[PDB]
């Protein structure tokens, strides 16, 4: 019997700073035990300082990104070139996803950008549209490997102040773009080591008020 | 007879032009836009003294940030308001934000020409759509049955429109306060109204960023009427 | 006379009066001018107001990053047609990853307007459009009439007193066509062209409306203080 | 999930956890399971995350359209029935929703309606909904009285979620408290179980099963 | 495109007349004379075969039609309208009766179904009434022999004997003098031929006259044997020779 | 297009009348008179056939009086073909009610639904109305014996005695004169015939030009019987009242 | 819901400095039966694109007709049909990719794996894959079926990343493709010796080679192999 | 389907079909609505050219839409049934979804919306009917009286009349009805309603119908003798 879904592997990662936000993702595309492409980007600039990635089944992922990109275009036409805020984009994506509630897009979606106060924002979606704003989110094949590391290093979970008898927690603070990129790179090298579907290359998209910058790094190709 | 969507030799749609004549027979409605807010006011015009004038609903809420006044065949406005309200709430559902006043007006005006041989005839009612948004601030729109809408600093529609519009031309300036605008609507309404203006046969409303769209009480308007008369006698 | 009741009727001399009456609605509309060089294409439009208290009716609409038009006549009909163009430009992008040719854009509008002139119940569109764009074969300017007739031109103008600007462009043809790699000078030529259609009124800051598209220029519209440069 | 809401002398208490799971994978510890429909209406969320979140957001739009059309705030009964009639249309399609519509109106007073995805709609004083509902019931029922103070009622609601957060593997994160009065709903803070458990253990002397 | 005529083309005039029905009846008046006579043991229906050209083969054009094995029909007015009514009448006898009850409908009910069709052409959108009056002769077990007239309005009346079309006024007067309740079938055929000679002008023989009967069952015309209850059609069309035999002893 | 040929059947006159309904009533006024008279112990239906021919088969004929169910009958005035369309609908509606509630349909409910159908043809659809007026005669266990009438407008009203068709003005005056509330069926039979006999456009009223029917409780114990009179039975009742 | 009947096996391809090479054998298998031997599975569209198709052949023939019709439709009212407004590989691919995904979304897929190889108007190499699921991806080397498992490893030794493309000549690239086709003949049970090869170059244009054969095969060592373990005769 | 636009604008800006529908209302028998301090009374004319009527079974002029709301009308009788039916269904549909009976304003708004829809829908003519809708909202003791008309406009009235010679009875009510002090009791309200109809009717026998509606679904129709007592009382006071 025909199975309309497939697993294209890969993994993605979003972190939000004070005045910036990053959305990273490896460039490896796979089916079963074969590599399809060592460089197939899945993190996209969608306009209005919104970056998006829909990891999982690539065909559904591409379809969604394509449709959201188109949603941004028509938002400009219908509302006098108004900038689509990250919170508005998120809600719009929920309706795109839930629109196919009974034949879902098999993807974990993450978008990143700046909120209307200029602060860094990351939103994450399940396959049928439930969404939540967070400081931190990993998605995809190696999400289970990366996410607990992020809890520890971004949100300082289970870390207490030395000598305070485990009474005072390590205080929360925003990370610099330099420190965030260090965590992204270490997360992906670690994921590459222990997950077979992760490797080849790492592409990061950084979002500030100035625009959308890109950075690329090699990953192990085994 | 003849087609509903027929052009005249001058290049106008007969039915649209005839619906405009129906709007001239309607009761007067005035709107004035300021930097402190937008004021909407209407002539109620009760056909008989036994009619309870508070039930005459010619000023209407579309959303918290958008209000609406009407003139002409007011029964036709019900489905237009229903559409506007749905459009406003629906956009909030899809985009987690308030909808632009212009975008709302455009959505209403898309219904206008959806008639022919869709509904059987154009709307016989004009609307003054007032509101506020973060981008273009305080706005006043005049939505016709032709499908056209103009933004206005001030605008009068109805039977006393051409006389009131000429008065608004002289009186309006870019530094009008909200209180000044309120009185100005009452002043111009009292001029063009047949019966003598009071709190029962005329109604005021406004929309401000802070408090949103509010229809004034008959007690509040009565004081603004009394304040208006005193100021005219004072010089 | 007896043959103007609907669009489905021919006159004894072979005329469609309803289509001609729709054409008449354009002549009443405010003037708008279109012209192009080899690198850029420009739309200039005189906007019209109800009175001093009102805003000025927006004449120019964007269809894609590389295409858009100006209108003259029934504005709601321009909204319907511009929306159709937006969808067709968009269909070409999503399905073929291909920017829609300005020539095909014209062909699609022609065929949409035509269907309304051969069927009972419907009516012709009551608006004229000037479509500009930059595609794989360079800059383009089209003139759409609701009879269905679409025409590619170097320059043109439609609306009330459009004959003045159209004569000027016919004289200036050799000059403005070679304004390559210079946006501001091509606009100046368009602003001087539309000025030949003015009577009693002159071009003010909230009256003039300009749009441009070209080689390294997306379709953008200029209004308000952004057109003060060209007065 | 674990969610509860109970009626008492001083109005309504509503308490929920904040965990979200995908099987045994703890997907989130910071989910908002209380939807603020309006200043007088609350909705709780348990079951499918998208189903609850999408349709309760939609419910809020329908309640807004009611007060625009009728110039009057929608009743808790009418609001709950809009949702129950909606899910009933989708009965068999596989929606997964366990919700509670809580609020105050003049005609009704404080009111709670249990609404779920197989179409059940029930008015009641006490309800617990979710994978850890039984754990919440155990604590809530054994300590519930109508004459509880606002202070004691808030605590019992909090303590009942904490109990379920502890025992139920698919509940936890943090406790979100709400109090609904004649004047509307009042938020009573987010309470992380990480600190709240030990704070409760020490002060209350409970949780003796755990290594202190 | 599409049928935009969804409105009635037959409407009441100020005087209360339904114009198109009246005009349809006028068309029937212009039509060739046809008649029907009911006997005690049968029914006869007859009409003149007005030939459009002597080159035309009048045998191919059948004015008298079999509807069921025990029911026949003849008309006056517009032939094409009659032809399509016969097609519809034959089909409705099956769809709305035989496929339900496993037997042919009684005369009165088939007539009722034909009337319904003609009534709908009087009220439905974008159609004119049928320009014919029918005479339907038939037999059934519980009602015996019967004769019905059906007008463009959809009205139908049972008759002992009647005539319609060109010379119907004179023909009805002739039938009043000759008709009695003791008439045998052969006597009714004789009277039918006498009545028809008055209205016919040119040739009067078996080739210019079309005549059929509803009489006794005809086992020879059934086409098969073996079922006792099936005894054959009561409808029989008289041959050209059979008519001429009766014209000698006229 | 087709607009040119549209009569616009469902519109108002400047005076606020429905043209087609008014003209349909004018049509009905030329139809054979039909009379309904309601007594305390039954109902009478009498109707005059339209100018009969001597060669018309009288015994196996039905023009005026039709049976809707066991408890309800109607007298027709107007186009017969139109009436039959409506009668079959009414017959079906009665059976739907019986199928749904396991009870015979109340008279008014049947009358209302049939009248609602007529109303529809005057407000929408662009079709001509049914050129028919009914007299409904029936019984149910709520209101007992009932007489109603409906017309092309779709408006219906109840009556003690009523006429439709031709000469209703003259007929209604005569009924209003001799009718009284404590009347019996046999007396109502006599009134119905006497009224037709005076209002008829014919020279003399005979058995062959009439249709007659009664709805009595004259069956055995607490049950209603419908009697559609045979030719010979009309001949006898006409002699018994001294008209012939 | 389908099941493929008559099928085509591997389609292999790669980029080189000035263009792209694509190849596919001429077999139409009917299960284990090697039914049809004259089947062309490389279909040129214009003089700048070649679509290589594997999987169900009935569906392949449908796609042929669509592409054929696409050329016709593009020519309509298009004076620049053989110039600026000619069909690009990217246009042809996106069209197919749209169809493939629409068909999977209607649970009635075109049971194929497709590789669109060509050269764009600006000289850039185009090579992209799409299949019955609507899944798309691009790479310096692309292959379907067994090609993905056996050809890609060999072709990636020549062009392992983007920077290796300018360093690879058409001679070297074709040699690798022809070698890969031989390996597939050794090891793929539904392959044939006969195949077609197409080169789309930005300078020399489209070169379509038919009736090629796998040659220079190693079989001699087979004679020394006796039994399956112990046997010495 | 029949599509023709029957209700359309004319050069002077009038929709003649809607205005001719008002003429049908003007032809109809008079109907009056008067609301007191704790009640509403609906009075209705019945023309006396119809004798030999059966008043048991003849459709009553006042119709119950729910147990707490009533609807009277003037104009085409057949048209009124369609509005009443639609209103009754909407009344039950409201109870089903909102778990609360309709307000008199809501029910009026619905009926008025139906009437409006028929003024700009293809293939249909407007309703030749104006209605008086009266009753009491659930758990409320404030009397409600609304009027609708073919165009679709609706409004609330302290007292109002519609139908033939309604301009005469409206004249009467305008001077006899005090806003500051409405009819304090049921008797006072009924008397004023009967008085107003006696300006137009003819005889006070079987020509006047009266229906009294009180709070909490308390509706009752008066009999002939009960109404006749008001007629007898008014005439004796008149001779002065
Ligand atoms: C307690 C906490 C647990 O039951 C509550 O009941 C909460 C309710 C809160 C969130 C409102 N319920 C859940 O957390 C709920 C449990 C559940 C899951 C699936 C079906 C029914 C109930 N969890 C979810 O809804 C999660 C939330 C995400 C992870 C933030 N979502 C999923 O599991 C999604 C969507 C499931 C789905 C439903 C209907 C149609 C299609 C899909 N599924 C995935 O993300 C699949 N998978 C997760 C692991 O990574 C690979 C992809
Ligand atoms: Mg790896």
């Amino acid at each position: 019997q025909f199975n309309p879904y497939g697993d294209n592997g890969g993994t993605i990662l979003g972190i939000a700073g004070e005045d910036f936000a990053v959305l990273a993702g490896d460039t490896r595309n796979i089916t079963d035990y074969s590599i399809n492409s060592r460089y197939e980007p899945k993190v996209f600039d969608c306009g209005d300082n919104i970056v998006m990635s829909a990891n999982g089944f690539a065909a559904d992922g591409d379809a969604l990104v394509k449709r959201f990109k188109n949603s941004v275009k028509w938002y400009h036409f219908d509302h006098n070139d108004k900038k689509l805020s990250i919170n508005s984009a998120a809600r719009n994506i929920q309706h795109l996803l839930y629109g196919k509630r009974f034949f879902p897009y098999y993807v974990h979606t993450i978008i990143a950008g700046l909120d209307e106060d200029g602060k860094g924002a990351v939103y994450s979606f399940d396959p049928v549209g439930s969404y939540e704003r967070e400081q931190c989110r990993a998605g995809g094949a190696a999400a289970s490997l990366i996410m607990p590391f992020l809890d520890n290093q971004v949100n300082f979970k289970n870390q207490y102040e030395p000598g305070t008898n485990g009474k005072v927690k390590k205080p929360l603070k925003y990370l610099s773009v330099e420190e965030v990129i260090k965590l992204v790179r270490d997360s992906f090298t670690s994921a590459t080591e222990r997950h077979i579907q992760v490797g080849d290359g790492l592409e990061i998209l950084i979002v500030t008020k100035d625009g959308v910058r890109k950075e690329f790094y090699e990953l192990k190709r085994d | 007879d003849r087609g509903v969507s027929t052009f005249s030799p001058e290049g106008r749609l007969f039915q649209v032009e005839y619906s405009l004549e129906a709007i001239k027979l309607g009761s007067t409605a005035i709107g004035i836009a300021t930097k402190e807010g937008v004021v909407l006011g209407v002539e109620k015009r009760a056909t008989s003294p036994l009619l309870e004038s508070d039930s005459i609903e010619k000023i209407v809420e579309i959303d918290r940030h958008i209000g609406c006044a009407m003139s002409g065949l007011t029964a036709d406005a019900r489905s237009m308001i229903e559409h506007a309200r749905t459009a406003a709430v629906t956009h909030n559902l899809y985009y987690d934000e308030d909808i632009n006043v212009e975008s709302l007006t455009q959505s209403v005006c898309d219904l206008a020409l959806r008639f022919g041989e869709l509904m059987s005839r154009p709307f016989g009612v004009a609307l003054l759509i007032a509101g506020h948004d973060a981008d273009d601030g305080y706005q006043l729109f005049h939505a016709e049955p032709s499908g056209t809408f103009y933004r206005y600093n001030a605008k009068a529609i109805g039977s006393g429109s051409e006389g009131a519009q000429a008065e608004l031309l002289n009186e309006w300036h870019s530094s009008l306060t909200l209180k000044e605008a309120e009185l100005l609507v009452l002043k111009i309404l009292k001029q063009v109204m047949e019966e003598k203006l009071d709190e029962n046969n005329a109604q005021l409303s406004c929309i401000t960023k802070q408090d949103g769209f509010k229809i004034y009480d008959n007690e509040k308007t009565a004081e603004l009427i009394k304040e208006l008369k005193e100021k005219e006698a004072a010089e | 006379n007896n043959y103007d009741g609907d669009t489905v009727t021919f006159s004894p001399t072979g005329r469609l009066f309803q289509v001609e009456y729709a054409l008449e609605a354009i002549k009443q509309g405010s003037v708008t001018v279109g012209l192009r060089s080899n690198t850029h294409a420009v739309l200039v439009a005189l906007k019209r107001n109800a009175d001093e208290l009102s805003s000025y009716q927006k004449k120019i609409i964007k269809c894609d990053e590389h295409m858009g038009l100006s209108l003259a006549g029934l504005a709601p009909d321009a909204r319907v047609l511009s929306n159709y163009l937006r969808q067709q430009c968009n269909y070409s992008s999503l399905v073929f990853n291909r920017k829609l040719a300005v020539e095909r854009a014209g062909h699609l509008l022609c065929d949409k307007a035509q269907k309304n002139t051969q069927s009972y119940g419907g009516r012709p569109y009551g608006v004229g459009l000037l479509i500009i764009g930059y595609d794989k074969s360079g800059a383009h300017l089209l003139e759409f009439q609701p009879s269905g007739n679409v025409t590619e031109l170097y320059g043109t103008a439609i609306g009330a007193r459009s004959q003045g600007a159209k004569t000027y462009l016919e004289r200036t043809l050799d000059t403005f066509i070679k304004i390559d790699g210079n946006p501001d000078e091509l606009i100046k030529a368009g602003v001087e062209a539309i000025s030949q259609s003015l009577r009693d009124e002159s071009l003010t800051v909230d009256n003039l409306s300009i749009a441009i598209v070209g080689k390294d220029t997306p379709f953008t519209i200029y209004d308000g203080e952004a057109v003060a440069k060209y007065i | 999930t674990t969610t509860l809401a109970f009626r008492f002398q001083g109005g309504i208490i509503v308490a929920v956890d904040s965990r979200a799971t995908a099987g045994n994978w703890v997907a989130s510890q910071t989910v908002k399971k209380v939807i603020e429909i309006n200043p007088f209406l609350l909705g709780t969320a348990a079951g499918g995350a998208a189903d609850c979140q999408f349709w309760e957001t939609w419910l809020g739009s329908q309640c807004r359209l009611h007060e625009l059309r009728e110039k009057e705030r929608i009743s808790v009964a009418a609001a709950s029935k809009i949702l129950s009639n909606l899910v009933y249309q989708y009965k068999g399609a596989g929606l997964s929703m366990g919700t509670m519509i809580c609020g105050y109106t003049r005609k009704e007073g404080p009111t709670i309606y249990y609404v779920d995805s197989d179409g059940t709609r029930l008015k009641g004083d006490i309800f617990c909904v979710g994978s850890g509902q039984t754990f919440a019931y155990g604590v809530l029922d054994s300590n519930y009285k109508w004459d509880l103070s606002v202070e004691d009622a808030l605590y019992l609601g909090k303590r009942s979620i904490l109990a379920a957060a502890h025992r139920d593997a698919y509940s936890g994160g943090s406790v979100n408290l709400y109090h609904v009065t004649e004047d509307g709903w009042i938020y009573h803070g987010n309470h992380d179980v990480g600190e709240l458990f030990w704070k409760v253990k020490e002060e209350e002397g409970s949780f003796n099963n755990v290594i202190g | 495109m599409t049928d935009r005529y969804s409105f009635s083309l037959t409407t009441f005039s100020p005087s209360g007349k339904l114009g198109q029905i009246d005009y349809a009846l006028t068309a029937v008046k212009q039509g060739v004379t046809s008649l029907g006579i009911k006997a005690t043991n049968g029914v006869v229906i007859a009409t003149e075969k007005k030939s459009s050209s002597p080159l035309a083969m009048s045998e191919t054009l059948s004015k008298v039609s079999l509807l069921t094995p025990d029911i026949g029909a003849v008309y006056s007015g517009m032939g094409p309208d009659y032809r399509v009514l016969v097609d519809k009448s034959r089909k409705v006898a099956h769809t709305s009766y035989k496929r339900i009850y496993g037997e042919y409908p009684p005369t009165k009910l088939l007539v009722s179904e034909v009337a319904k069709i003609m009534q709908e052409a009087t009220q439905s959108g974008g159609v004119r009434p049928f320009g014919v009056s029918l005479l339907i002769a038939g037999h059934d077990e519980f009602n015996g022999f019967s004769l019905y007239q059906v007008d463009p309005s959809g009205s139908y009346f049972p008759w002992k004997a009647t005539a319609i079309g060109k010379g119907s006024v004179a023909a009805k007067t002739f039938l009043e003098k000759r008709w009695n309740d003791e008439l045998e079938l052969e006597d009714a055929i004789h009277i039918a031929l006498l009545t028809l000679k008055e209205s016919v002008e040119g040739e009067f023989n078996g080739d210019t006259i079309e005549l059929a009967i509803i009489g006794d069952e005809n086992p020879d015309l059934l086409g098969y044997t073996g079922i006792p209850t099936d005894k054959g059609p009561r409808f029989r069309k008289l041959t050209s020779q059979e008519i001429n035999d009766r014209l000698e002893a006229l | 297009g087709s607009r040119r040929y549209d009569s616009r059947t469902t519109i108002f006159s400047p005076e606020g009348r429905l043209y087609q309904v008014e003209y349909a009533l004018e049509s009905i006024s030329h139809a054979g008179t039909a009379i309904g008279i309601m007594a305390s112990d039954g109902i009478v239906l009498a109707a005059e056939r339209k100018v009969t021919s001597t060669l018309l088969e009288q015994d196996t004929s039905t023009e005026k009086l039709y049976k809707l169910n066991d408890k309800i009958a109607v007298a027709v005035a107007g186009l017969t073909a139109d009436a039959e369309i409506l009668i079959n609908t009414a017959r079906i509606h009665a059976q739907n009610y019986l199928k749904t509630y396991n009870e015979d349909i109340p008279v008014e409910i049947l009358v209302r639904r049939l009248s609602d159908i007529k109303q529809g043809y005057t407000q929408h659809g662009g079709l001509r109305p049914f050129g028919v007026s009914f007299i409904y005669a029936g019984y149910d266990d709520r209101y007992g014996y009932q007489l109603y009438t409906s017309n092309p407008s779709g408006n219906y009203t109840g009556w003690k005695a009523i006429s439709v068709g031709a000469n209703t003005s003259a007929a209604q005056t005569l009924l209003q004169m001799d009718y009284k509330d404590d009347m019996k069926v046999d007396d109502a039979i006599e009134l119905a015939l006497k009224t037709l006999s005076k209002t008829t456009d014919s020279s003399a009223l005979t058995y062959d030009r009439l249709e007659f029917a009664t709805i009595r409780k004259g069956a055995n114990d607490g049950e209603v019987y419908q009697k559609i009179f045979k030719p010979q039975e009309i001949k006898d009742i006409l002699v018994k009242t001294g008209i012939t | 819901t389908q099941q493929p009947i008559v099928t085509g096996t591997s389609v292999i391809s790669m980029k080189y400095d000035n263009g792209v090479i694509i190849a596919a054998d001429n077999l139409g298998s009917y299960g284990s039966l090697l039914r049809f031997n004259g089947v062309e599975r490389l279909i040129p569209v214009g003089d700048n694109t070649v679509v290589g198709i594997s999987g169900d052949i009935s569906d392949m023939q449908h796609i042929e007709r669509l592409l054929k019709d696409l050329v016709t439709e593009n020519a309509y009212d298009n004076p620049l049909a053989d110039a600026e407004e000619a069909l690009e590989p990217s246009y042809i691919f996106e069209y197919l990719a749209t169809v493939m995904y629409q068909r999977r979304s209607k649970m009635n897929p075109l049971w194929n794996a497709i590789i669109v190889a060509g050269v764009q108007s600006n000289g850039d190499q185009f090579l992209r894959y799409v299949n019955l699921l609507g899944v798309t991806y691009s790479s310096p080397t692309l292959a379907t079926g067994f090609g993905a498992h056996m050809a890609n490893p060999l072709l990636r030794k020549v062009v392992d990343r983007e920077s290796d493309i300018p360093k690879t000549t058409v001679q070297v690239a074709e040699e690798a493709i022809v070698n890969a086709m031989r390996v597939l003949y050794y090891r793929d049970a539904r392959s044939s010796r006969n195949f077609s090869l197409a080169i789309i170059d930005k300078n020399t244009g489209l070169t379509f080679k038919k009736n090629l054969q796998v040659e220079n095969m190693k079989w001699d060592f087979a004679k020394d192999i006796k039994g399956y373990g112990t046997q010495k005769i | 389907g029949y599509d023709r636009a029957l209700s359309i604008f004319s050069p002077d800006g009038h929709i003649f079909q809607v205005e001719y529908a008002l003429e049908a209302v003007k032809r109809g028998t008079c109907a009056v609505g008067v609301k007191g301090k704790n009640c509403v009374v609906l009075g209705c004319e019945r023309r006396s050219t119809l004798k030999l009527q059966d008043t048991r079974i003849t459709p009553s002029k006042v119709s119950k839409i729910d147990s707490h709301v009533v609807l009277s009308f003037s104009g085409l009788n057949a048209d009124s049934r369609i509005l009443i039916e639609k209103a009754r269904v909407e009344a039950q549909s409201h109870r089903l979804t909102l778990e609360d009976p309709v307000t008199v304003e809501y029910l009026t708004r619905y009926v008025a919306g139906v009437q409006q829809r028929y003024t700009q829908s293809g293939g249909v003519r407007p309703f030749g009917v104006s209605t008086l809708i009266a009753g009491f909202d659930p758990r409320d003791d404030e009397p409600k009286l609304y009027q609708t008309e073919p165009s679709g406009i609706y409004s609330s009235w302290s007292a109002q009349t519609i139908g033939r010679n309604s301009k005469t009875v409206r004249e009467f009510l305008e001077k006899n009805y005090d806003r500051k002090e409405p009819p304090a009791t049921v008797e006072e309200c009924v008397k004023l309603t009967v008085r107003s109809l006696l300006e137009v009717v003819q005889t006070g026998a079987k020509n006047i119908e009266i229906t009294v509606v009180k709070p909490d679904s308390d509706i009752v129709a008066l009999s002939s003798e009960e109404i006749n007592q008001y007629v007898t009382q008014i005439e004796q006071e008149k001779q002065e």
